[PDB]
């Protein structure tokens, strides 16, 4: 009882290629559902709406959720990141937990213990790859509420179906420690960089292909005017030049004017949005294929439902207005990827012939083709750090959709909650998680200095992720990792 | 310290008109200059920036290559001549002097951010109308 | 950069004005200038810097820049206060000053 | 060698908001010049707006028949109406196609022409893949959508296959 | 199989990095708006197959490769410029010039500036020799030869054009009617696309507009040039696993049928990867390229370049090469300003590969 089982570990340390991070938190542990599994449905919420129609069942168990970048590094590490590495990822995970207490409603209650295990064997459903709240919080002196276990299952409607399912030893600790190590299956290095050059323009400037185009279908003005005539692509003419690859697949988001006055006085925010339906459930494509946000020299737009937006500190909870939040862009991946608002590109729809003119038609939705290259959707220091992969026969590109790193082993689910003994009970702690992270580092020999992070040098109230004068900890501002430049 | 202007007309669409500021009392030389061109009811519009001798001229997108700006300095005099008006340019046009700089470039000291104009001419009507 | 299309206050009161900006145009720290206007004569500078007021210039005037809006507040309005003010900034893209649009102080009295 | 418990879209914890936010509601109400955005919070209350990671399978779209005949339009479709690949001028039917769910939940009577464990991650084979925005909106001109009837793969997408050539390339060569 | 071939290296741009838009060229349109350097080193191109004046004693050249990939790679564009296919020409090396990001004619922030002089480089004078070697990553083969499980490959369709002119369409169909692909605003050609069959069966007069890969003759024209002056390939030994270039993929159904409702179909003008797909790759020619590099990027599917040959992650090293520049008589007195001066004078020797 009056032995300290560890000690308060946060800091940093850069090291070779490696970056080790050490992030420990306090927490508040409650009693959820009085020690009950009891089954949710939209009919207790009403189903007031088919898509929204979910079954499932709530469990007391908590979780512990770091899955987000800003557990791990503060804005100054996140910024001696970015600025001087094109990928990083990470290798090893090094999970504690220690100095448990336990409370009776207060006092000390010594006897009592607190179950905890991870699931290494994937077992449960998981939860962690669905962005929710609940994760460590990102300034240090700030205690966190363990979120509540839940899951979904199989349903027609409201009710089950026969094909669901419901759902171990756990180590039972209050002079206990809690300890394990995690290694993460190979993924690529997050790509944390921009192309110098465009796709289209791959091609050198000064010299002509070999290879020949078709200029002129017809002679002249008049009736029987056809002839055929070549040209060599070349400076001239470097649209027509023939090319290797092609940018990656697209489909058609419903562009937005941040402007509003230029917005269409119209409902078009859920019927005008695209969609994909899953078992007659259409569903919202969020945030979907990676596609640039926008045109060049166009930032007021943005797709629809196609990239992530944050709220800032305090924002409510319903009918924030676009000031309360923050909005990401992608217009890094403007290099090698269709934007979300434009089509893919045009076609031809018939057969010429002497008597019908050519048509064409436009292409609002482009699956893959051999030779399509494509950047990922960025990570942010607000963003998901890993994610995992559906068990299934086959997959694509694994990636997953919102960013980060998706993984057919992710970090195991850690639960947590209080042995039950009812009276009323709610136990604390602390967490000390440890992740190893790697580098890739840059040759490049641009003559030209990068595009950096910085803090803007001016005379201001406050200091940009620092506290107010009520101490509520603030990131005003997304930060993406691509600065740094690369050749295509 | 004074700062005039002339020329002022009417043009009719698709026509040239020169139009020239002369200005006495201050060195000419010295100070950058700019042209602010103001519809009646419409905010003030930055037409041009010219800097000192004439060195670099950075237009605004609106009137890029239909205007063109030259500065004597031997006469101290700003001439501004322009080139196929269209019906959207009719309004007043202001005979800038730029000074202030905004802070963190003064050391640089460009010919661009001398925006801050702590004095300027009186303005002519140049009505552009069939 | 953008401006209220008007603004209202009664005599011996304090009346603000503050022109939004963007990224390219506050965001690097430019300087914002502000001008007034008597109608249908020539804008005079007002507040040259961020907020300097020069030799000539009622000391009420007073203007400030924070995040990318500045402000201007006016102290002990007065009837010779009612006028068109002007937010300049230079915008980095654009490579050129924009100006606002426009405001007019309306004196209730 | 099984039929999963879950679907692709429901793969979230039922009882915690995402610190995502989403376009809730673009005008304030009935009347003239109401444009505006709002954005809230996606949540347990609605699951259909909440961003995913991974979105289902590839889908062909085939023709619905019915068990129950009286339903069928009174017509000879079976070959018109049939979805076949055009090759060297040659075209065959595509049979049994890519594995698709071949009819929704709560429908058995529904068969694909040429065509319901697979259903989680699959798209039906009678339902287009969604919908996708066909133009701009403007203040004069409404937003417009289409209908999905095929779509390619995507980086992101998971499927369960249905229940190898000499060629320079190939794409899950597990056979149809 | 060895090679050699004797080479011309003259001084470009006046041994001077250039920059150059469209705007040196007029500008041409929004499609054509580019921005990037011109340098005057140039580089050895022998990508395709059938590659398979008093003497100044002091005066040195100046070679080497980047086998870091640390410059932008031109080699994979298919330009002229190659070793000659026959033994006894001699030939010009080609000038090196790279593109980089650009807003129209301008450039961005993004944009990166490249000094070749930066990169460590080996200085060779009249005795001196030049070589390395380099091992070819791992590649597969390129063949040469010529209810169902599996269905046919991608397809993009391309318009029909037909070698016969009067039956062609009476207009000027030529650009405004061809398959092409967005990106940040600027409309690139699909060129010749993804690999499919040129015709059916039984018409030989009929191509893609822009599909099929089309080399010129000995001396052809560069403007405007005539059908008989220009070789339009065809890749129709391939049309057993590929769709035609020139026809619909196949059709889908629009609607659910019912008693009020027929059935409608439409038809598949482009189709992206299904499960269940088998392709064959573009075919290679004597006077094909023979590898491309593949773009460093986070993704992307059969890297197979769509001009065919073999695509590499590292391609064949660029083998940069200048001459020295030798200036001419400095003044007397001393003066700052770099030497704009040179003496007139160009490099050649020999090349084994």
């Amino acid at each position: 009882v009056g032995s300290s089982s560890g000690n308060w570990h946060c800091d940093s340390q850069w090291l070779g290629d490696r970056v080790i991070t050490t992030s420990t938190r306090t927490w508040a542990l409650p009693t959820y559902n009085n020690h009950l599994y009891k089954q949710i449905s939209n009919s207790t919420s009403g189903g007031s709406s088919n898509d929204n129609a979910y079954f499932g069942y709530s469990t007391p168990w908590g979780y512990f959720d770091f899955n987000r970048f800003h557990c791990h590094f503060s804005p100054r590490d996140w910024q001696r990141l970015i600025n001087n590495n094109w990928g990083f990822r990470p290798k090893r995970l090094n999970f504690k937990l220690f100095n448990i207490q336990v409370k009776e409603v207060i006092a000390n209650n010594l006897t009592s213990t607190v179950q905890v295990f991870t699931d290494s064997d994937y077992q449960l459903p998981y939860v962690l790859g669905s962005a929710h709240e609940g994760c460590l919080p990102p300034f240090p002196a700030d205690v966190f509420m363990i979120p509540q276990y839940g899951y979904l299952t199989l349903n027609d409607g409201s009710q089950a179906v026969g094909r669901s399912s419901f759902y171990f030893p756990s180590q039972m600790l209050t002079g206990n420690n809690f300890q394990f190590s995690y290694e993460f299956e190979n993924v690529p290095f997050h790509s944390s960089y921009a192309h110098s050059q465009s796709l289209d323009r791959l091609m050198n400037p000064l010299i002509d292909q070999y290879l020949y185009y078709l200029s002129k279908t017809i002679n002249g003005s008049g009736q029987n005017q056809q002839t055929l005539k070549f040209s060599v692509a070349g400076p001239s003419n470097m649209a027509v030049q023939g090319r290797n690859y092609i940018p990656g697949p697209s489909y058609r988001q419903q562009r937005v004017s941040t402007t509003v006055t230029q917005n269409n006085n119209s409902e078009f925010a859920w019927p005008g949005a695209s969609s994909w339906a899953l078992n007659g459930r259409n569903s919202l494509m969020n945030p979907g294929p990676a596609m640039a946000s926008h045109k060049e020299g166009e930032d007021r737009f943005f797709p629809l439902s196609g990239s992530l937006i944050f709220g800032k500190q305090g924002t409510g909870r319903d009918n924030v207005d676009a000031d309360k939040v923050m909005i990401t862009n992608e217009e890094e991946i403007k290099t090698t990827n269709p934007v979300a608002t434009e089509s893919y590109g045009q076609v031809a729809t018939n057969h010429q012939s002497a008597q019908a003119q050519a048509q064409t038609g436009w292409v609002q939705n482009q699956g893959i083709l051999p030779g399509m290259v494509w950047q990922d959707r960025d990570v942010y220091l607000q963003g998901p750090i890993w994610a995992k992969i559906p068990h299934t026969d086959g997959n694509f590109h694994p990636s997953p959709l919102m960013g980060g790193f998706g993984m057919k082993h992710p970090p195991p689910q850690i639960l947590i909650k209080n042995t039950p003994v009812f009276i009323t009970q709610y136990s604390t702690g602390q967490v000390s998680v440890e992740i190893e992270w790697e580098l890739q580092k840059e040759n490049s020999k641009r003559w030209n200095p990068e595009i950096q992070y910085t803090s803007n040098y001016y005379k201001s109230n406050n200091v940009e992720f620092a506290v107010n004068t009520e101490g509520v900890y603030s990131e005003p501002r997304p930060i993406g990792t691509r600065y740094l430049t690369r050749n295509l | 310290v004074q700062l005039v202007e002339s020329g002022g007309g009417v043009v009719q669409p698709g026509r040239s008109l020169r139009l020239s500021c002369a200005a006495s009392g201050f060195s000419f030389s010295s100070f950058v200059f700019h042209w602010v061109r103001q519809a009646p009811g419409k905010g003030l519009e930055w037409v041009a920036v010219i800097s000192y001798d004439g060195s670099n001229k950075n237009y605004a997108d609106s009137v890029k290559g239909r205007f063109t700006i030259s500065r004597d300095n031997s006469k101290n005099t700003l001439f501004l001549q322009m080139n196929s008006l269209s019906a959207d340019d009719t309004a007043v046009y202001y005979c800038a002097r730029g000074a202030i700089c905004s802070s963190t470039t003064c050391y640089l000291g460009d010919s661009y951010y001398f925006y801050g104009m702590d004095v300027w001419g009186q303005g002519t009507t140049v009505t552009v109308s069939s | 950069l953008t401006q209220p299309p008007s603004v209202s206050g009664a005599p011996g009161q304090r009346v603000t004005i503050s022109c939004t900006g963007s990224r390219s145009n506050i965001g690097a720290g430019y300087d914002v200038h502000w001008y007034q206007q008597l109608p249908g004569t020539a804008p005079k500078l007002l507040i040259y810097g961020n907020s300097n007021r020069p030799s000539g210039v009622p000391d009420r005037f007073s203007g400030s820049k924070s995040g990318t809006s500045a402000s201007l507040a006016i102290t002990g309005l007065q009837t010779d206060d009612e006028a068109d003010y002007y937010c300049q900034s230079y915008d980095s893209s654009l490579s050129g000053s924009v100006f606002g649009g426009g405001t007019k102080l309306t004196v209730l009295g």
